[PDB]
């Protein structure tokens, strides 16, 4: 999460790897971030 | 023999929609042009009759998608006066508020989409930036991006979330500076200019004959407006002045719409200042549902509920038409209604439809390559004007 | 009883009417189906075409012939042109319209009740 | 004008497919919803037509058919306009009679008379 | 670990188990059948049956606002449970 | 052999013309051949596939009318006109030479219409100039038939 | 009230002309204005990278109808057949049974994301809010097959995530 | 009434029935019936004939003017000896008016020609002829809008089904689109949502 | 913006002045999230004791009257009186 | 004197006066050629002489299109024009003979 | 939204096309006929006209959706190994 420097690129995310234990890096998408990340991380709220 | 018969091209990389055209032509000169339309028709009127009025209002939002909330605002505005209801006075002036932001959005896009089409590869990217801003907006007020409806009969509902004003106040602050900007990027450009002139000129009269209802009349002559004449809402109160032009040039068209995109900045500047917070929707329980606060714990609330969800209100047989100022001029809805729950016959009046109708005799004096803006100039979606 | 007829006050310029449709076709049938480069030999096409004719052969009221007069030169004017692309000149023909059994014990020993 | 007074049934066949052949259509008053008792939904003659087979869709089962007609009603004001319609428009049809209800007598005091036998228990 | 059939195929809360016949079931090859692991019918015998040493109670069903309308149930009879239309989570008048 | 869109015998013929001119008729004639369209077969095997007493029963196609010699090279060379593969195993399975045996099912045995060369032939074909339909004159072998 | 542009008068004379012969020639207002304002270019443009950042939303944004439970799930969804009853595109399926405990649920409850046009209308009309539009928009499936919702695939997409939209239902249940 | 409703006007009211009641006295001819909503929208049946004329006129006459044609249509009604209302609808530009026009026809009897007032009518006409099907004597051209080439049926008219007759779908057989008699997925679920009791008394009809 | 030396006076020198939002919207002023929570207020009615649904319904009127139905030379009247014209602004007469 | 006038397609004559005078003489000839009965010749002819005493008074352009009510001078010349080309197409067809066959009579009640 | 009009000149852009092709059915309407579905001149899916890979769902889909449904396009991609078996192992 950015100092708030500015707006729409607020915030910012890496995906690593492994998830699912499933994959690997370089697959990255959507669908990635959990549930509460997908919320905090699209503006919908302003707390983490 | 000479002539020819050439034909349409499926897109340009902005295309909105698809029309094919037959222009019979002399050398690099066209003598008669009759575009086809009816090629992207999804038969919208035959499907409103078998679906009751809260559900066929999508397709009143989606018939001319790019101007949204006004053709919204032409639907409501037929049911309640049909139905002899009036919204409450903060509904009327969301709905004009989100009018006027709507007639931005068309004519930011009409202007600027009229560009990259002859041209001109970046202003279409600078001010669509803006427009996205104002789906930003949207995004919040309706809860979804671009057709989410947000008005019904009997005044919107789901007012503005709290600290929304402040957004739109923050938008409109600077976008007479962008706009501004623009016209830099443009007029006095010796290029646009010189390419559109003469173009397509009309005689007031003659517009009238062929109904064109829009920016046309505005630029030419004969100055109208339905705004002014015919106040449909509390749109009266707000101060504001229309333009007008006298070459009928299609230049003069051009500037009309960005004079009227600054004028919408001002009635979007007093609307901010006037807001009441009186409610949203109107009180009458069996027009509109409640809220779900009332719905529950309440039985009279939670009855209407339910059936004016599964059967819907019932309107008194009449035969309205209803006509209000869409950012491609004058639109409307002509209801039949049946004494019942669902409408009868109503057919939408697309202006693209009139003003397509007139590239016969508008584009008669001039060679195809400005046929291009001689299409274009005129605000048109071919969305709306098939229906 | 009353009426505004179209084209024809009586049967007989109706008959006029729908003889010169006929020449129409019987014109144009050759250069369409090489013009859109149909695989239907000239013979066939008109014979589809005469079919039809013949599949109305029975009207009576001169109103109802002279509009579907007005139908077939619309239909032809949209042909003698290019308007229409390959797919519904060919679509007057059924081909992937799979053949109907029109024979009883074929239709009840399937269709259960069409 | 030259009117041309002109006499024949009219019929129609500007309109769809084989289907007028086969189908015969149904005009009749719908009765009462009785599980409500209002009238409203009756004094409006109908057209609806002989139904079709419907299946279980293999993917997932909603009803499917080829019934274009299927779902079609149209209501009108009196029979003769339905025989009209249906004698102009080409196909067969079959008429159902209207019914009504038939006029009574109620006498709230008829529940407590002395010798008759109608009496009211528990009211 | 819901039931499973003989096929190897999950029964649902609503058993849709194809039978060995069906050719339908092919559609399943090389590719999931999914179903939710978590029962519901299984949940309400998980609640406690709630007491009020009172005549007769409401259900707002997870508070204001946000659940099931309001509807008041009867207790009186106290040889069977009395449950909620909505939820389905019994009640008692405790003795 | 079986005859279409896409095939890979008729078109094979079409595109056997370049350099050399030595496709076949190395020693001539001794070939002689019944093409047959493919929806026919299609249908053969659908009508075989949804009706009884077609199991247990084997029999084979024929190209109705036609029973061409190698006239037919000449034949859809003439008409279309004129603009990894294998060795004697293609240009001896192309010369393979035989109607062989009469006595099987044939076609209606199966129920199904049989269908004449000439305009499937056509449509496959295509190409040319496109501009004239012309005659094209059928080839008409139908050698002893 | 109109406001006309275009109507001036070009003024033939002089040192007005002087800028136009200089003006036609020169093309001082096309390269200045023109050139100097596309050298406006030094502004951070806006640009987003998607998988790593993400546009701004609102929380009454409709994503994909999961379906939801109470606390201690009772499949809150009644059957009551609402939802279908508004839905615009009439794509949707209810088929209710009696189920062992006499409550009723649904036995199929479908919906064609395909023909759904995302109104919000079946988040209305929900008696009980059993179904919501999610908040994630999570799609692009390879067959038309895929599209098509069972009631379990629902019930699992409200598995999924449930606080999510519990913070967003909590958030606006003031304004509906 | 003074919340929640829509205050109406007495003064449009009078005025637009003084003027239709004053067409009614210039033009005895064509004129069959004038009334004006109780909303105020003035409402001019014609006679299927004076369509030329009476435009002709309210296009005209210096105390009427209505130069623009707002938009034309037409209502299918069955059950009526004559099927349609052609409806013209007007809008007046020099007096803040709008009255509407409507005409009748059935399938066989034409209505003539109106493009020669108001050009545009043009494609209102066409537009009408191929989604109704009512003729239009001596129209300058007759061509197909918002339908397929060789479509047919007239669609909007109730006689014709929601859905078509046809589909369309391609094969590899033939390479081109084909059509084959309609068959849907899902069987388009009809619903009756009329409630009994005439929520609305005044507009009732007599029984018979 | 970010820090912008000479640049920055590129841009003050190359479509005048400028730097009041900057056209990225991305500094602040983005009211955070609903500090309160919001409480509407209701309208007209939604009280006892002054109202009867008859008087307020609104609906249920406009039974459309017919005039001249086939069934004092006067004014010539016309529709209405005419729109009196415009007038200029005081604002911007011309631009 | 005067400017080009604001409507795009519409010339400015200097001449409005006696123009209109011309047009409204002609419009009571031929409008008096119908047999007087008709309300079409009684309200016309009325409106007509009025407005032509108005154009009797004023002989100012500007004050003139002010009182006169219609919209500039230009354009009450055309509208009289019109007038004048509906007046004889008028005495055409005869608008003012009895009803022409009456509707169905069974036609035009709404509500069904 | 692809209406019966439309559809044929739909395919003949397909079919003039590099033979490597891939077809992205964007929006409720094409990826199976959305609000309309119904009614005639419109076609139900864009699979009755060309063969279709991504169908991104929407009315319409968010940008950010849309821009997923091509990425989901590219890892379609990536695992073609359209060539190891014409190496026919
Ligand atoms: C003392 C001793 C004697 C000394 C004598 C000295 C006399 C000097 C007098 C002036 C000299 C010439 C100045 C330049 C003239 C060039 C040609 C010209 O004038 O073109 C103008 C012309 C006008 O266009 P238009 O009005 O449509 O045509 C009139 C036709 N009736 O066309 C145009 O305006 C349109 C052209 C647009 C071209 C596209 C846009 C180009 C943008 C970039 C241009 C600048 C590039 C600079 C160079 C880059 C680095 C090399
Ligand atoms: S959002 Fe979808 S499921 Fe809900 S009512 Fe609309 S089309 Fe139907
Ligand atoms: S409205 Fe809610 S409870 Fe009723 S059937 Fe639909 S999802 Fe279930
Ligand atoms: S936004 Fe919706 S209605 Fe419009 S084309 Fe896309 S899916 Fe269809
Ligand atoms: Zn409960």
């Amino acid at each position: 999460e950015d100092n708030k420097q500015f707006f729409g690129r607020h915030r910012w995310v890496i995906y690593t790897t492994e998830m699912n234990g499933k994959n690997t890096f370089w697959d990255v998408d959507g669908s990635m971030v959990p549930p509460e990340w997908h919320r905090w991380l699209h503006c919908m709220t302003d707390d983490p | 023999v000479s002539n020819l018969t050439l034909n349409f091209g499926p897109q340009h990389p902005a295309a909105h929609g698809v029309l094919r055209l037959v222009m019979e032509l002399s050398g690099e000169m066209v003598r008669k042009c009759d575009p086809h339309i009816g090629l992207l028709h999804r038969g919208t009127e035959k499907l409103i009759e078998y679906k009751t009025y809260l559900q066929a209002l999508p397709y009143f939002d989606r018939l001319d998608y790019v101007s949204m909330m006004c053709n919204e605002q032409a639907y409501s505005l037929a049911v309640e006066k049909l139905l002899n209801i009036q919204p409450p006075p903060r509904a009327q002036w969301i709905r004009v508020l989100f009018g006027e932001i709507t007639r931005l959005l068309n004519h930011i896009m009409a202007v600027t989409t009229h560009a990259l089409d002859i041209g001109a590869m970046t202003p279409f990217f600078w001010m669509f930036e803006e427009r996205e801003k104002m789906f930003e907006f949207y995004e919040r007020v309706s809860g979804a991006r671009m057709h989410a409806a947000y008005v019904r009969p009997g005044g919107v509902h789901q007012d503005l979330p709290l600290g929304l004003m402040d957004d739109i106040y923050e938008f409109s602050k600077n976008f007479s500076l962008r706009i501004d900007e623009l016209e830099e990027m443009l007029t006095n450009n010796r290029i646009w200019r010189n390419r559109t002139v003469d173009i397509g000129v009309v005689t007031a009269e003659d517009a009238l004959n062929y109904g064109f209802s829009g920016v046309m009349l505005r630029g030419s002559g004969i100055q109208w407006d339905l705004r002014k004449t015919q106040p449909y809402d509390v749109y009266d109160q707000v101060e504001f002045d229309v333009p007008i032009g006298s070459r009928g040039d299609c230049y003069d068209r051009y500037l009309c719409r960005v004079e009227e995109m600054r004028q919408s900045i001002r009635i979007i500047s007093q609307c901010l200042n006037k807001m009441p917070p009186g409610e949203i929707k109107v009180d009458d329980a069996k027009v509109s549902p409640p809220k779900r606060a009332e719905m529950k714990t309440s039985m009279e609330s939670l009855i209407h509920h339910f059936k004016l969800y599964t059967e819907g209100y019932q309107v008194p047989p009449g035969a309205t038409y209803t006509a209000i100022e869409a950012p491609k001029g004058e639109f409307g809805v002509y209801l039949v209604s049946d004494g019942s729950s669902r409408p009868y016959r109503c057919k939408i009046k697309a202006p693209g439809f009139a003003h397509l109708a007139g590239l016969d005799k508008m584009s008669k004096g001039h060679m195809l390559a400005d046929v291009v803006a001689i299409i274009g100039t005129q605000d048109i979606v071919f969305g709306e004007v098939d229906r | 009883t009353s009426v505004k007829p179209i084209f024809s006050r009586d049967m007989n310029e109706a008959k006029r009417r729908v003889r010169e449709l006929y020449r129409a076709w019987y014109r144009e049938v050759p250069n369409t189906v090489h013009l859109f480069q149909l695989d239907i030999s000239v013979k066939q096409g008109r014979d589809k075409v005469r079919e039809m004719f013949k599949k109305n052969a029975h009207v009576t009221d001169p109103r109802v012939v002279d509009l579907l007069v007005i139908k077939g030169k619309m239909e032809l004017e949209e042909t003698i042109n290019v308007w229409k692309q390959r797919t519904h000149v060919m679509r007057f023909f059924h081909e992937t319209e799979a053949p109907r059994p029109k024979d009883f014990l074929s239709k009840f020993y399937v269709g259960h009740d069409p | 004008i030259t009117v041309d007074e002109k006499l024949d049934i009219t019929t129609l066949t500007g309109v769809p497919e084989e289907h007028i052949k086969t189908r015969k259509a149904r005009i009749f008053v719908p009765a009462r919803n009785n599980m409500q008792s209002g009238v409203n939904n009756t004094k409006k003659w109908k057209m609806e037509f002989d139904t079709r087979e419907r299946w279980e869709n293999p993917l997932m089962g909603w009803a499917s058919t080829a019934d274009p007609l299927s779902n079609l009603v149209l209501t009108f004001s009196t029979k003769e306009d339905a025989i009209a319609f249906a004698e102009k428009n080409g196909w067969s049809y079959d008429v159902e009679e209207r019914k009504v209800p038939k006029p009574k007598s109620k006498s709230y005091g008829a529940n407590f008379s002395w010798n008759k036998r109608t009496r009211v228990s528990t009211k | 670990g819901v039931r499973t059939s003989p096929t190897g195929e999950k029964v649902t809360h609503t058993g849709q188990v194809y039978d060995d016949e069906d050719y339908r079931r092919v559609r399943f090859v090389g590719r999931q059948k999914e179903v939710n692991e978590n029962f519901a019918i299984d949940l309400i015998a998980e609640q406690p049956v709630s007491q009020v040493g009172s005549r007769v109670i409401s259900c707002d069903g997870g508070g204001g606002a946000l659940g099931h309308p309001r509807v008041y149930i009867n207790l009186d009879k106290e040889t069977k449970t009395g449950t909620c239309g909505y939820c389905g989570l019994q009640f008692r008048q405790q003795h | 052999d079986i005859f279409g869109r896409e095939d890979r015998f008729l078109n094979y013929f079409a595109n056997i013309r370049w350099f050399g001119g030595v496709p076949l008729i190395s020693l001539g004639k001794k070939t002689v051949k019944q093409p047959v369209y493919i929806v026919d077969v299609t249908k053969g095997i659908i009508n075989a596939i949804k009706d009884p007493d077609a199991r247990g029963k084997t029999f084979a196609f024929v190209g109705p009318n036609r029973y061409l010699l190698f006239d037919l090279v000449q034949y859809v060379f003439a008409v279309a006109h004129r603009p990894p593969w294998t060795t004697r195993d293609k240009v001896e399975r192309i010369h393979t030479t035989d109607r062989t045996l009469p006595h099987l099912p044939g076609l209606e045995d199966l129920g199904v219409q049989a269908t004449p060369l000439e305009l499937k032939a056509i449509e496959v074909l295509r190409r040319h100039r496109t501009y004239r339909w012309l005659s094209s004159e059928i080839e008409d072998v139908q050698p002893a038939k | 009230t109109y406001k006309y542009v275009n109507l001036r008068e070009p003024s033939m004379d002089m040192k007005s002309v002087t800028d136009r012969a200089a003006q036609t020639l020169l093309w001082t207002e096309l390269i200045r204005g023109l050139g100097m304002t596309l050298s406006y270019l030094f502004r951070e443009p806006a640009t987003i990278n998607y998988p790593f950042e993400k546009g701004p939303l609102s929380p009454r944004f409709r994503g994909e109808h999961a379906l939801r439970r109470y606390p201690s799930g009772e499949e809150r969804c009644i059957a009551c057949k609402l939802c279908e009853a508004v839905c615009p595109a009439q794509a949707i399926t209810i088929e209710a049974e009696p189920r062992a405990d006499g409550s009723r649920r649904t036995t199929r409850y479908d919906i064609d994301m395909t023909k759904c046009i995302y109104c919000g209308f079946c988040q209305e009309a929900c008696p009980v809010d059993a179904i919501v539009e999610g908040p994630n928009f999570e799609f692009s499936t390879e067959t038309h097959e895929e599209l098509l919702y069972n009631k379990e695939k629902l019930l699992n997409n409200g598995d999924k995530w449930e606080a999510e939209i519990a913070a967003n239902i909590q958030a606006d249940y003031l304004y509906r | 009434t003074r919340p929640t409703v829509r205050p109406r006007n007495d003064v449009a009211h009078k005025q637009l029935s003084a003027f239709g009641e004053y067409v009614a006295e210039i033009l005895p001819k064509y004129v069959q019936q004038v009334q004006v909503s109780c909303f105020s929208e003035l409402e001019i049946c014609i006679h299927p004939d004076g369509v030329i004329p009476v435009l002709t006129f309210l296009r005209d006459h210096s105390n009427a003017q209505f130069k623009s044609l707002a938009d034309l249509t037409a209502v299918d009604i069955p059950t009526r000896q004559n099927r349609f209302e052609i409806v013209y609808n007007l809008l007046s530009l020099r007096f803040n008016s709008r009255i509407r026009v409507k005409t009748y026809t059935d399938e066989l009897t034409p209505v003539e020609s109106s493009v020669s007032v108001y050009k545009a009518a043009n494609w209102y006409e066409r537009e009408i002829w191929d989604m109704f099907g009512v003729f239009f004597a001596n129209h300058p051209d007759l061509r197909r809008i918002l339908t397929d080439y060789g479509f047919e049926g007239h669609p909007f008219r109730k006689d014709f089904p929601l859905s078509g007759y046809v589909e369309l779908r391609y094969d590899d057989e033939v390479k081109r689109v084909v059509a084959e008699p309609v068959e849907l997925a899902q069987e388009f679920r009809k619903f009756d949502l009329n409630s009994p009791w005439e929520a609305f008394p005044a507009y009732r009809q007599p029984p018979e | 913006a970010s820090a912008t030396r000479l640049i920055q006076g590129l841009r003050n020198w190359a479509s005048g002045r400028d730097l009041q939002a900057k056209l990225q919207l991305r500094y602040q002023e983005i009211s955070k999230r609903t500090q309160p929570p919001p409480k509407l207020p209701v309208g007209p009615s939604h009280r006892l004791s002054n109202n009867y649904y008859c008087a307020r319904d609104g609906r249920r009127e406009a039974m459309p009257p017919s005039i001249v139905m086939s069934s004092s030379e006067k004014k010539a009247v016309s529709p209405a009186p005419p729109i009196k014209r415009w007038e200029l602004s005081q604002d911007e007469p011309y631009l | 004197l005067k400017k080009t006038t604001g409507l795009v397609g519409l010339a400015v004559c200097e001449t409005p006066h006696e123009r209109l005078k011309i047009l409204y003489t002609k419009i009571l000839d031929v409008l008096g050629h119908i047999p007087k009965n008709a309300a079409y010749r009684k309200y016309t002819e009325q409106i007509t002489n009025e407005k032509l005493s108005i154009v009797k008074a004023e002989p100012d352009v500007k004050k003139l299109e002010e009182q006169l009510q219609g919209g500039q001078i230009e354009e009450v010349i055309l509208q009289a024009e019109n007038e004048l080309s509906l007046a004889r197409k008028m005495i055409q067809w005869k608008p003012w003979e009895p009803l022409v066959e009456e509707p169905p009579a069974s036609q035009w009640k709404w509500p069904i | 939204t692809l209406t019966n009009k439309m559809a044929p000149a739909l395919r003949k852009v397909y079919d003039q096309m590099p033979e490597p092709r891939y077809v992205v059915s964007m929006g409720s309407c094409a990826n199976g006929g959305g609000y309309y579905h119904y009614s005639y001149s419109v076609v139900r899916g864009c699979d009755r006209i060309v063969p279709v890979d991504i169908y991104v769902p929407g009315c319409p889909p968010t940008a950010e959706a849309l821009l997923y449904g091509i990425l989901q396009l590219q890892k379609k991609i990536k695992r073609e190994k359209r060539l190891r078996i014409w190496y026919r192992r």
